[PDB]
RNA sequence: GUGGGAGAGGGUGGUGGAAUUCCCGGAGUAGCGGUGAAAUGCGCAGAUACCGGGAGGAACGCCGAUGGCGAAGGCAGCCACCUGGUCCACCCGUGACGCUGAGGCGCGAAAGCGUGGGGAGCAAACCGGAUUAGAUACCCGGGUAGUCCACGCCCUAAACGAUGCGCGCUAGGUCUCUGGGUCUCCUGGGGGCCGAAGCUAACGCGUUAAGCGCGCCGCCUGGGGAGUACGGCCGCAAGGC
């Protein structure tokens, strides 16, 4: 109970799963959902209606606090990261800006194996 | 192809090694703070080698960004 | 480095006439300028192999022309090795 | 002797005193390593294009000078320890290369 | 020699941002992770996701390329210092001072060894979870030496263009890097592609020769046994020649 009624949205879709934050303007998180959040378990979560769900989950959790508009944020590459955009572009929540900011590395890391023949 | 405009030939005359002059080494990054290829830029190899240097320096110094954010994807 | 005046100093020093460049012992004076201070170079930065191998062509460089002077004239050779101070 | 560029950003938040006294400490360094100013740009403060100490602007300055060259990192520490100075760059002078000419 | 040029060539010091991990705080709740599917694992001592601050180690995204440099190995943020090679123009100087090179000497990716330090990520060995007929594997969760630094060893390789070095001669076209010039183009050095003559068993090579010649060094003489044995030399050892 804050009545926030503005702030930010992050969506975290790696391909085994796609998870909600909404937070504020300041970045401090509210409520939040994923695949796990619904009733999927296992491989599941890595689907774009599984990330549907979550989105509609986080939004509709929003809701609670009086929240209508939103910016959204989004990180890694993922099956289901366009499918949440969609979600919660039509949720009631006003979609304001779309802003990718996936976590580049400028080769600092060595990766795992499964990562390997590049830097 | 890259069939826009090109930002030599979108430019008038200007000096490619000072590091300190930001409204013009501005349009040649991207939205983001990377550095543009030859295709968008339509320098020379000498040309572009200088200026990926500058822009370098005019990153360190706090002038020019190392990355920057997407917007309306 | 090894600047302009300095390099017209060791040749005027050790030019065989005015105007000569290009002579033995300009050479073999100009060579040893080099190794010196690339011998200097390398007493400190001893781990700096792709200038020591520079050096040993220079040295390599100096002891051919040292030889061809032997061989030709070995008067201005004796000379040579006493204003340079070489040889040991 | 060769020709260098000091690029000093500091913090844009000093008052006119704090300011002076920077300015004032880097003409004194400049003369404890016997480098000749030939000429000055006070930018000033200028918007960055990411937070440097945590602060999103700084104050520029920038000097053109000439210098025995053996010293020129060891300017350079010396213009560190200020906390107020920030950022120190100095590069070789080099002639203009023009583009699109 | 003089005057210019390009370059991740090398060494030393300093310095920047992104990211991973960890620590502190805020906010926040039931899972995260991972896979073909799972489980180990981690999470109510509050994780994952989000914001801010701090520490540390390592590697430099875009530029970036079929590109550049180096004798090879190999070299990629930025700045400064020290330093090597190289190319061009002038036609200035020396006057055959040249080429190659058994020995010798030095350099020599990775892994490995010694002493000290460092240790974020990765990760032999190893500890587990799966899979499987079994799985001393591939897949998944951890993880030590190591990877990193200083100094000293080690001398190996698909150390590859599987093509020793140098010089001369023998159609061109096209792409490119770098100079010079009367700057449509010409000329010089380097990196590619296609091709004259010619060569090759063929594939292919073809002014960057595998063509035509000359000089010098290295090496080959059927396969296995075998880069093994013995001997010698080198190495702390592994081991190398
Ligand atoms: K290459
Ligand atoms: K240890
Ligand atoms: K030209
Ligand atoms: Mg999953
Ligand atoms: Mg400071
Ligand atoms: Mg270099
Ligand atoms: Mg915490
Ligand atoms: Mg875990
Ligand atoms: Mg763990
Ligand atoms: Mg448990
Ligand atoms: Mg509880
Ligand atoms: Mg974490
Ligand atoms: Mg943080
Ligand atoms: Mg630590
Ligand atoms: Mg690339
Ligand atoms: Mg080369
Ligand atoms: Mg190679
Ligand atoms: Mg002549
Ligand atoms: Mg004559
Ligand atoms: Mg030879
Ligand atoms: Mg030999
Ligand atoms: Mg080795
Ligand atoms: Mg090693
Ligand atoms: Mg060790
Ligand atoms: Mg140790
Ligand atoms: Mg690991
Ligand atoms: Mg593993
Ligand atoms: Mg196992
Ligand atoms: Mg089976
Ligand atoms: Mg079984
Ligand atoms: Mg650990
Ligand atoms: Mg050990
Ligand atoms: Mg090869
Ligand atoms: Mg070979
Ligand atoms: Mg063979
Ligand atoms: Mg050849
Ligand atoms: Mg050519
Ligand atoms: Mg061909
Ligand atoms: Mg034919
Ligand atoms: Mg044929
Ligand atoms: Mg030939
Ligand atoms: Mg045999
Ligand atoms: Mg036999
Ligand atoms: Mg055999
Ligand atoms: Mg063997
Ligand atoms: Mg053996
Ligand atoms: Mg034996
Ligand atoms: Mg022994
Ligand atoms: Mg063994
Ligand atoms: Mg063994």
């Amino acid at each position: 109970k804050r009545q926030v009624a503005s702030g930010r949205a992050y969506i975290h879709a790696s391909y085994n799963n796609t998870i909600v934050t909404i937070t504020d303007p300041d970045g401090n998180p509210i409520t939040w959902s994923s695949g796990g959040v619904i009733g999927y378990k296992g491989s599941r979560k890595g689907t774009p209606y599984a990330a549907q769900l979550a989105a509609l989950d986080a939004a509709k959790k929003a809701m609670a606090y009086g929240m209508q508009s939103v910016d959204v944020i989004v990180r890694g590459t993922g099956a289901g990261r366009e499918q949440a955009i969609r979600a919660l572009q039509a949720s009631g929540l006003q979609v304001k800006s779309i802003v990718d900011d996936t976590p580049v590395p400028h080769n600092g890391c060595r990766p795992k194996k499964k990562f390997r023949k590049a830097s | 192809p890259s069939r826009k405009a090109k930002v030599k030939a979108t430019l008038g005359e200007f000096d490619l090694r000072d590091y300190r002059n930001v409204e013009v080494l501005k349009r040649f990054l991207s939205e983001t703070g990377k550095i543009l290829p030859r295709r968008r830029t339509g320098l020379s190899a000498k040309e572009q080698r200088i200026l990926a240097k500058t822009i370098k320096r005019a990153r360190i110094l706090g002038l020019l960004p190392f990355t920057e954010k997407l917007v309306r994807k | 480095p090894i600047t302009k005046e300095e390099k017209q100093k060791v040749i005027q020093e050790f030019a065989r006439f005015p105007g000569d460049t290009g002579s033995t012992e300009v050479q073999v004076a100009l060579l040893t300028l080099r190794i010196n201070r690339l011998s200097e170079h390398l007493k400190v930065h001893k781990k700096d192999h792709h200038s020591h191998r520079g050096l040993l062509m220079m040295v390599g460089q100096r002891r051919r022309l040292l030889r061809y002077l032997q061989r030709e004239d070995p008067e201005r050779y004796r000379a040579l090795i006493e204003k340079l101070g070489i040889r040991g | 002797m060769r020709r260098y560029e000091v690029n000093i950003v500091l913090n844009p938040n000093l008052d006119q005193s704090q300011l002076a006294l920077e300015k004032e400490i880097i003409q004194r360094a400049l003369e404890n390593y016997g480098a000749r100013v030939e000429k000055v740009e006070e930018l000033g403060l200028r918007r960055l294009a990411y937070p440097i100490a945590k602060d999103p602007q700084g104050y520029f300055l920038w000097y053109q000078v000439e210098m025995p060259e053996d010293r020129v990192n060891d300017l350079a520490r010396e213009l560190r320890i200020r906390d107020n100075v920030r950022r120190v760059m100095v590069v070789k002078s080099q002639e203009p290369f023009l583009a699109n000419a």
